[PDB]
């Protein structure tokens, strides 16, 4: 009945997309134009109920909204896991090179 | 990390101590990690951020000037570490940066000299006592001092 | 006119919260036509009590006086947050950022060490309805979150962990795994706590208040390896108000 | 290449914990101790058989007398250390027995290492450490280093095995 | 803690005084041969 | 120090060794069942 | 005679079973305090937080250690190089938690061991000997100063000093390799040549003397009864050994002078240990061993690995695994 | 399979040619071959769990 | 294997043009890389920020693209963030900030092409070692 | 059978200790005159 | 491996039986001197 | 039992030090 | 800790057997002359 919660979450969309509610901010460098300006605004305004709600963040210029729209296919949302958000690990999860 | 939106004042590390900021054993707010041992350091590039109770968190969030970021990155990548053949970095690093700290030369070269000169003290002091006493060349067979002493047991 | 860093270093006062004179007993008017905010909230613990888990159980448990072994590293300080005025005239302080946590290890009789995470993370404390002025009779009551003592990247002496490390007992390759499931699978704890903020000294000119506090929370569970202990913390506190 | 051999036995065999290498360590360092202390004792208990300040030439191989005082050297060490030699023949034999016996024991140690009969673990330590996540000793900390040595040098030190270790399986600590 | 500190301070200073005044109490003279 | 004149030598002949070895070997065989129990 | 001179005569008395002397006045209380505190701490000291990350380490026998694993664990990393006596802690529980006994033991021991070296000159001066025996003892003494004092100074914390235990010593050796590559340093290499040759020269000198013992005994008794304490004549033929060892190599590769020989027996291990002691001291300021990582490349630029690069993979294994929780940043600068 | 030299050995699964396609990760923040994202199943044939 | 002329041709711009370095431009580029860059970018990583490396895959998806000679010469003149939103020439070495970074005072336009080429050619020789870190040492 | 664990060392020392006491006294008697 | 030491020990006991309790007590710096005896230890060749 | 075993062996070694030092066979000159 | 059950008697006999062997030889030697 005891289950490693991070291993279990690797079986969801978190293990194949950029989870806007749990993935560390360093994953937004895989695509063009998301780091570090949009990557900071995304994690700061977490959590999100659906994937499109990231476009209603206040202050987004019309071109900013467009760059997201081109990367919606690489996003996902899962329920927030405490072991991934605590300790500020979305900004520094202890991994470097 | 703060530029990316991290609240360094409340960031909790894996050990339970602050990831970026913790406390010295006497209460002073200090830096986290292994550098907790170096909280006695004082430097001009760092003092503008320190207050009565240690590093000021609100000075940290607002008063960090670009020249301090450059000085910190410069001093970070020039640590007094290096190989004997002058390869900068830790022992596991690859050949590229040809550098060793002048502090590393001056410290090691003067400890080797300081040690041998203490050996020079022990050598030249013990002999000066023996020479002034008369037995710097060995024991006189006709007047061995131990033979004129009672047995230990 | 006041101390510098060089006048405090090594003296232990850096762990102390600011106090107020005995003649600071006025009151601070609160106007609903304005917004307020705590610029600095300092908590200084002085007495750590641990409730022991008895045996016959039908004599209810008691709190033990204990001694500290991690020296002057126990105070919370430099905390900010919005002070909101409600429709009933009560004030609600909602914490935001600051040094709101210190890991504290404590030893009781017999030698058992009880680590804990003294914290006021996400504290939301409110007053009773209608408070025209913050006086020496005002007191706060709120709840806060208590995350795990160790975070996910923490590894045990055998190398097992949650977000990193082994997932079995590699030193016993052919041993049965069910008796050691509680030690191989780490779990991230998330509990809640309570705290009262009794104000005793108010300087209605500076917005500085002070008093005593009493919080209750759970101790370290070691990522689900054992049961936690109930801890009660007492101490003094200090806070300040300004117009937003 | 010998240095690699030293690190290989620590990571894979835990050769430092083996009690036969410990006896061999005592033989080599114990042998170096007796070599230094016997030479210094002789040179500082010499008799004055010449008149020059450099006492090397006050000795003739033909001579029948001892060049240094065995009596004085015995009293010096009896009062400094508690015990002392009193017989040259037993002293010089002891100088043969100590380093030779040490090397013979270490030879027995790695003979068992050819069969992987290592002194790698303490069973009682491991069994409670597996069920007590707060039990940490200096002995468990060394085995984590051996698990790092093995996983990080094997694909390059044993290329015939064709070891392929992805990044996500390499055991690493925090940050590093 | 303080009265332990005072004890160690007095105990250390006692042995240090024995060490300094001891080597001053004519120690080059304490030897087998030439006492001048 | 002059030696002590109160010193005497101790003896235990062959027959006393057999008798003593017999006593404790029989006392052991009798009591061993109660030691294991 | 008055009392002070009666006391001076007893301290420097050449008739005590154990010589005291003025160096002994300091050595006796410091060595006893360090000895008594060590034996107690090795048996019943509670776990201490070596790396200052609230992760205490067990070290005493009563807390689950044997002779091989037991150790007195150094002081916390939060202490660093700060002086931590008993009167600075709020209780002995905090003192035991933060590794108090370690500082108390090494400080009383180093001060005591230094006086042990000065005590060696003192008795030699009272007996009419030559004084340089204490110079030989300075090499193992300087070895203790390096791993107990000098290296903590350079690194900034006594938590990185050598632990007072068997398994703890092996931990100090492995981490020191990963951070300084001590095996590739020419001072440890000289130190290995000092102890290997020291054991070689010890077995050589012992075998040659025992092989040329003149006959004074039969076979039904030991050969050691041929020499008796205090005799004036030499008990072995020095010339029979020279021509033996001369013809084994060549004549001039053998010592015919015993004084020159015994001087060589003392100079090789001492000078060799002096260097490896300074090797630890100079590496305390991070002047590490020879780094030849990726030093050979082909015509295109590919790295042609050598035995030095294989070593680098073993060092990286010790690097990433040591103190697995005390690092939050990618570089380990101390 | 574990070689005789190793006291402990990681779990890595290759294919017919030896290309790594599944493992039990250490650090999971950047894991690419875990058993969940790869859907690794196990079937038995013969013995007790046959089928 | 040899340093063939084919391993020296790297993208000139984003229009697809190519430029073929010589053996001397390569040796010159790596010598000046250790002079003004390798203190932070040894082996293609970044000690100051391990999240941004010097791999061709990473530079290609930067904004603006940096996987050519033009963009890298443009980066050493006016460096920007990974999305180009901010000019970080105040904390990163560049000719524009040669007053605070004295190493950039002597670099000519010819020296900027030699280094920009070295950053592109080296991953074609070491592959995963370039920008990989201690994992591939 | 579930016997006592210390019973083995209890019997072993119960035999050994007084045995060697008599053996020491005997061998030192025959070595006399 | 342990019985290898026994072979050379008891082997040296049989070949060096005369000098088991030590070397001749009136040997002289002439049986040992170089370039003296043509054959090492053969008095029949001066 | 282990701790008592180790402490007992250590105590005997310290006890052997006292006998080997103060009750040694007296050095004697002929 | 869960140690070896016979490590106690193995250690007890490792000390006792060779110790009394040397004691037997020394006492009979002093009793000679
Ligand atoms: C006759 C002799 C009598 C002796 C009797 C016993 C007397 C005590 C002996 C002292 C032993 C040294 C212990 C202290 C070691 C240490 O922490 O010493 C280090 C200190 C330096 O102190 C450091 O000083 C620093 C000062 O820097 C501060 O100030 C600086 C000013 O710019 C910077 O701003 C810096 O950032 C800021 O932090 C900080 O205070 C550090 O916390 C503090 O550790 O050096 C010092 O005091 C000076 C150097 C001390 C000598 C070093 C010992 C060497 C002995 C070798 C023995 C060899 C034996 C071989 C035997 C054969
Ligand atoms: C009995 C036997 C007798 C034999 C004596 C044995 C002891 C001496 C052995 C002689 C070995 C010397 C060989 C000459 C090689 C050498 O040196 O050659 C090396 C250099 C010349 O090489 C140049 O060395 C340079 C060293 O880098 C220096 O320059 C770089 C850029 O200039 C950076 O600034 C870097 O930080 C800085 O260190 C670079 O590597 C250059 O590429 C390279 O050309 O000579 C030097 O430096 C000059 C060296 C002068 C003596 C140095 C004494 C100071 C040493 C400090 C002592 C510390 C204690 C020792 C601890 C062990
Ligand atoms: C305190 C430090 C210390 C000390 C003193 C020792 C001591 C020893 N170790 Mg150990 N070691 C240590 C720490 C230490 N160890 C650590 C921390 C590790 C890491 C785990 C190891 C790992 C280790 C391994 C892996 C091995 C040892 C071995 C040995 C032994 C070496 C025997 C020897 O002389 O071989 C030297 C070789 C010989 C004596 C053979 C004879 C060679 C001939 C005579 C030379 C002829 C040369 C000729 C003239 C031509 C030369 C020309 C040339 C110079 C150009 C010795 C007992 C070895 C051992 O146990 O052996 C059984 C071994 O295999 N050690
Ligand atoms: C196969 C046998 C062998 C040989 C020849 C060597 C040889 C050497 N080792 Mg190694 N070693 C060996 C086995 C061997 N080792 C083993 C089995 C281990 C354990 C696994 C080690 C572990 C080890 C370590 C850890 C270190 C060495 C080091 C050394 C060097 C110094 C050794 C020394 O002074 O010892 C003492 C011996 C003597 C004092 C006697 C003199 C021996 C010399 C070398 C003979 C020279 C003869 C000469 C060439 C003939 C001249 C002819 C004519 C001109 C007259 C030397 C190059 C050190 C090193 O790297 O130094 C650079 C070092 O740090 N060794
Ligand atoms: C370090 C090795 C060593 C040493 C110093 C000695 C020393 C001694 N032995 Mg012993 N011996 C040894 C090893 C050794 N033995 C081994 C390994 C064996 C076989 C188990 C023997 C068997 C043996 C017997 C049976 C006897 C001795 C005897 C003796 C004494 C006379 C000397 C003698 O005959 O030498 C022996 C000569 C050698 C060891 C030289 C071996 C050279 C071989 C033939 C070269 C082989 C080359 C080979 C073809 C290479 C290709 C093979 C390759 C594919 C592997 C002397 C005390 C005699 C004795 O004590 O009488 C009083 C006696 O009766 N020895
Ligand atoms: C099949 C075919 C062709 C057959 C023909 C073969 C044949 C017939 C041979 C002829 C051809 C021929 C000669 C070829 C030559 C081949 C060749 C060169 C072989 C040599 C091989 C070689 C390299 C060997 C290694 C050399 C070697 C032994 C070096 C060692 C050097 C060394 C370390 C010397 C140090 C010596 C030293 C300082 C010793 C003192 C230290 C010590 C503790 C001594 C103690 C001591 C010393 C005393 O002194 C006395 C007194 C006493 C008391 C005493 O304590
Ligand atoms: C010349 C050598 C003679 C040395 C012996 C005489 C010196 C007396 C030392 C004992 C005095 C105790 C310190 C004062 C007590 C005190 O502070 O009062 C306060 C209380 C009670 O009074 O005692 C304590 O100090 C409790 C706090 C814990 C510190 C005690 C640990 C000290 C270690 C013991 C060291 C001595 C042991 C060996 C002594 C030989
Ligand atoms: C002068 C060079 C100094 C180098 C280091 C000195 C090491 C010598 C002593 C070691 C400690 C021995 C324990 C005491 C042993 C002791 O009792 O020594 C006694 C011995 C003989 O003493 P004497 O009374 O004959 O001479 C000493 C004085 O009286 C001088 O007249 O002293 C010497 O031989 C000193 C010779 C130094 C002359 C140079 C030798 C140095 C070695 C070679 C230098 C090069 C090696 C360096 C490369 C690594
Ligand atoms: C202020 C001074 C402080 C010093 C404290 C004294 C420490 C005591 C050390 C020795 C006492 C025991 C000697 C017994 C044995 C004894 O009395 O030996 C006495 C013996 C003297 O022999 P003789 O030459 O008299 O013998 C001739 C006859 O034996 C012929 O058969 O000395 C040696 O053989 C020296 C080599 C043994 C050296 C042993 C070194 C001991 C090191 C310690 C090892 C154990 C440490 C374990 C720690 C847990
Ligand atoms: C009686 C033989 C025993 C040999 C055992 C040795 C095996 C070790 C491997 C070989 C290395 C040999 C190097 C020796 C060097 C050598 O060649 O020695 C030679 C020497 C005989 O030489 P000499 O008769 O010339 O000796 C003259 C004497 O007066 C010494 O100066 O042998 C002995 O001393 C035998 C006693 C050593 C025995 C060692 C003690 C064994 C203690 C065992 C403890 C057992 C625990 C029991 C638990 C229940
Ligand atoms: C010390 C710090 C240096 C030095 C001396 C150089 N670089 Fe640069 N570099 C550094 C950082 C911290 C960063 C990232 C900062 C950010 O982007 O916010 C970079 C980045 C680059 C890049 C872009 C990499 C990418 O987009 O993926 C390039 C192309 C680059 N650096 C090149 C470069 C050159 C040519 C240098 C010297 C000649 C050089 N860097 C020095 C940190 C540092
Ligand atoms: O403490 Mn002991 O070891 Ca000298 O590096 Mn840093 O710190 Mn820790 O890590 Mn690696
Ligand atoms: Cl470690
Ligand atoms: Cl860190
Ligand atoms: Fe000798």
């Amino acid at each position: 009945e005891l289950v490693n919660v991070v291993d279990e979450k690797l079986g969801t969309a978190y293990g194949e997309k950029i989870d806007l509610n749990n993935t560390n901010i360093a994953a937004f460098i895989q695509y063009r134009g998301l780091y570090p300006t949009l990557a900071k605004l995304i994690v700061k305004n977490a959590p999100y109920e659906s994937v499109e709600d990231v476009l209603n963040i206040p202050g987004l210029t019309e071109r900013q909204k467009q760059i997201l729209r081109e990367n919606l296919e690489h996003f996902t949302v899962t329920e927030v896991e405490t072991a991934l958000v605590e300790g500020g690990d979305r900004y520094n999860n202890g991994l470097y090179k | 990390d703060q530029k990316l939106g991290a609240n360094v004042g409340s960031a909790q590390g894996p050990t339970g101590l602050g990831k970026y900021l913790m406390r010295s054993p006497t209460g002073e707010i200090i830096f986290g990690g292994e550098t907790m041992r170096f909280w006695d350091f004082r430097g001009p590039w760092l003092e503008p951020l320190r207050g009565p109770n240690g590093l000021d968190l609100n000075k940290i969030k607002n008063d960090i000037q670009p020249w301090q970021e450059r000085r910190a990155a410069e001093y970070m990548t020039h640590a007094p570490l290096g190989s004997l053949n002058s390869v900068g970095g830790v022992a596991t690093e690859i050949n590229s940066v040809n550098f060793v700290s002048p502090r590393s030369w001056l410290a090691t070269s003067h400890f080797v000299l300081a040690f041998f000169f203490l050996v020079g003290h022990l050598w030249h002091a013990g002999r000066a006592r023996a020479a002034a006493a008369g037995f710097e060349k060995g024991i006189d067979r006709e007047s061995e001092p131990v033979l004129s002493m009672p047995s230990l047991d | 006119q006041t101390l510098t860093y060089d006048d405090i270093v090594g003296t232990g006062l850096a762990n102390k919260c600011p106090t107020l004179d005995d003649t600071a007993r006025g009151a601070y008017p609160i106007d609903s036509s304005q917004t307020y905010r705590i610029a600095r909230l300092c908590l200084q613990p002085t007495t750590f009590l641990v409730k022991e888990e008895p045996k016959n159980k039908r004599q209810e448990a008691e709190f033990v006086p204990t001694k500290l072994v991690t020296r002057e590293t126990t105070s919370l300080d430099q905390i900010q947050g919005e002070l909101k005025v409600n429709s009933d005239g009560s004030l609600t302080f909602v914490e935001e950022d600051g040094i709101d946590f210190q890991p504290v290890t404590v030893q009781m009789a017999g030698g058992e060490r009880i680590p804990l995470l003294f914290t006021v993370k996400n504290l939301v404390a409110s007053t009773q309805p209608n408070v025209t002025s913050i006086t020496t009779s005002t007191d706060f009551k709120g709840e806060f979150n208590v995350p795990s003592y160790r975070t996910a990247n923490f590894l045990d002496p055998k190398g097992r962990g949650l977000a990193s490390g082994y997932d079995s007992a590699i030193a016993l390759p052919q041993a049965k795994e069910e008796e050691l499931a509680r030690a191989n699978v780490k779990r991230f704890s998330l509990t809640k706590g309570q705290i009262s903020l009794n104000v005793a000294k108010v300087d209605g000119r500076t917005g500085e208040i002070a008093g005593t506090f009493e919080s209750e929370q759970l101790s370290d569970d070691d990522m689900g390896a054992h049961e936690p202990h109930e801890v009660k913390i007492q101490g003094v506190f200090y806070a300040s108000i300004e117009p937003a | 290449a010998i240095f690699r051999f030293l690190l290989f036995f620590q990571g894979f065999h835990n050769w430092t914990l083996n009690p036969f290498h410990m006896m061999g360590v005592a033989g080599v360092l114990g042998g170096a101790l007796l070599c230094a202390i016997h030479g210094a004792t002789v040179e500082n208990t010499l008799f004055q058989d010449g008149e020059g300040a450099s006492t090397f030439r006050a000795f003739n191989p033909t001579q029948a007398e001892e060049t240094y005082s065995m009596v004085t050297a015995n009293r010096f060490w009896s009062q400094i250390f508690g015990i002392a030699f009193s017989n040259k023949r037993w002293l010089h034999f002891f100088m043969l027995f100590v380093p030779v016996t040490g090397l013979w024991m270490s030879a027995i140690g790695v003979v068992g290492l050819a069969l992987n009969l290592r002194s790698y673990d303490f069973i009682s330590q491991e069994i409670r450490a597996a069920e007590d996540p707060e039990f940490e000793t200096f002995y468990t900390k060394n085995l984590l280093l051996n698990e790092g040595i093995r996983a990080w040098m094997a694909p390059q030190d044993q290329p015939h095995e064709n070891f392929v270790f992805p990044e996500e399986v390499l055991p690493r600590g925090n940050a590093l | 803690m303080e009265t332990l500190k005072i004890t160690v301070y007095i105990v250390v200073t006692f042995f240090v005084l024995l060490f300094v005044f001891g080597f001053l109490s004519g120690d080059p003279a304490r030897n087998p041969k030439r006492k001048d | 120090m002059e030696p002590n004149p109160n010193r005497q030598p101790v003896e235990l002949n062959r027959t006393s060794l057999y008798l003593g070895l017999l006593l404790i070997l029989v006392l052991a065989l009798l009591f061993s069942s109660y030691f294991f129990n | 005679a008055n009392l002070w001179e009666r006391f001076c005569n007893w301290v420097t008395s050449t008739d005590n079973r154990l010589y005291v002397g003025w160096f002994g006045v300091i050595m006796i209380p410091t060595l006893l305090a360090a000895t008594i505190c060590f034996v107690i701490a090795f048996i019943a000291a509670p776990p201490v937080d070596i790396d200052g990350i609230r992760e205490p380490v067990s070290g005493s026998l009563l807390y689950g250690n044997n002779i091989i694993t037991g150790a007195v664990v150094p002081s916390s990393n939060a202490i660093g190089l700060h002086f931590y006596p008993i009167w600075e802690a709020a209780s002995l529980d905090e003192w035991l938690y933060n590794g108090g006994p370690y500082q108390l033991i090494i400080f009383h021991f180093l001060l005591g061991a230094s006086c042990y070296m000065g005590r060696q000159w003192e008795l030699s001066y009272r007996l009419g000997m030559r004084p340089w025996i204490c110079v030989a003892y300075s090499a193992p003494l300087a070895s203790a100063f390096a791993v107990f004092l000098i290296y903590p100074i350079g690194q900034g914390s006594f938590s990185d000093g050598m632990p007072l235990g068997i398994s703890g010593t092996f931990n100090f050796m492995i981490v020191f390799q990963a951070e300084h590559n001590i095996l590739m340093h020419p001072f440890h290499q000289l130190g290995v040549a000092g102890v290997f040759g020291g054991a070689l020269f010890c077995a050589m000198h012992g075998s040659l003397v025992t092989s040329s013992l003149i006959r004074e005994t039969t076979e039904t008794e030991s050969a050691n009864y041929g020499y008796k304490f205090g005799q004036e004549e030499e008990t072995y033929n020095i010339v029979a050994a020279h021509g033996y060892f001369g013809r084994l190599i060549f004549q001039y590769a053998s010592f015919n002078n015993s004084r020159s020989l015994h001087f060589f027996l003392a100079a090789w291990p001492v000078v060799g240990v002096w260097f490896t002691a300074l090797g630890i001291s100079t590496m305390a300021f991070n002047l590490n061993g020879f780094n030849f990582n990726h030093s050979v490349i082909d015509a295109k630029g590919n790295v042609i690995n050598t035995w030095a690069d294989i070593i680098n993979r073993a060092n990286l294994g010790m690097e990433v695994m040591h103190e697995r929780n005390a690092h939050n940043f990618p570089l380990d600068l101390a | 399979r574990m070689p005789a030299f190793f006291e402990s050995f990681p779990v890595i699964l290759t294919d017919k040619n030896g290309v790594v396609k599944a493992d039990i990760p250490f650090r999971r923040a950047e894991s690419k071959y875990s058993f969940e994202q790869q859907g690794v199943t196990v079937s038995f044939y013969g013995g007790e769990l046959n089928g | 294997a040899e340093l063939t002329p084919e391993v020296l041709t790297v993208p000139l711009n984003s229009e697809g043009k190519t430029i073929t370095l010589t053996e001397k431009q390569y040796l010159e580029g790596k010598r000046l890389f250790q002079y003004a860059c390798a203190s932070c970018h040894v082996g293609g990583i970044t000690k100051t920020n391990p999240s941004l490396d010097l791999r061709t895959e990473t530079l290609a998806l930067a904004t603006p693209p940096r996987d050519n000679i033009e963009g890298l010469v443009d980066y050493m003149k006016n460096p920007t963030t990974y999305d180009g939103e901010q000019e970080i020439a105040e904390v990163h070495p560049s000719l524009r900030s040669a007053d605070i970074f004295p190493k950039m005072r002597n670099l000519t336009e010819k020296d900027l092409v030699a280094i920009a080429g070295h950053i592109l050619v080296e991953p074609k020789i070491l592959g995963d070692k370039w920008g990989g870190g201690k994992v591939y040492y | 059978m579930e016997v006592n664990q210390l019973g083995l060392i209890a019997t072993a020392l119960f035999v050994l200790v007084p045995s060697v006491f008599l053996i020491i006294l005997y061998v030192q008697t025959e070595s006399q005159q | 491996l342990l019985f290898f030491f026994g072979h050379i020990w008891h082997g040296a006991r049989t070949l060096f039986r005369d000098v088991f309790s030590g070397i001749d007590p009136e040997l002289s710096p002439e049986q040992v001197e170089w370039g003296f005896y043509q054959k090492v230890g053969d008095v029949t060749t001066r | 039992m282990e701790t008592i075993t180790y402490v007992f062996i250590f105590a005997c070694i310290i006890a052997l030090f006292f006998f080997a030092i103060f009750f040694r066979e007296p050095p004697r000159i002929t």
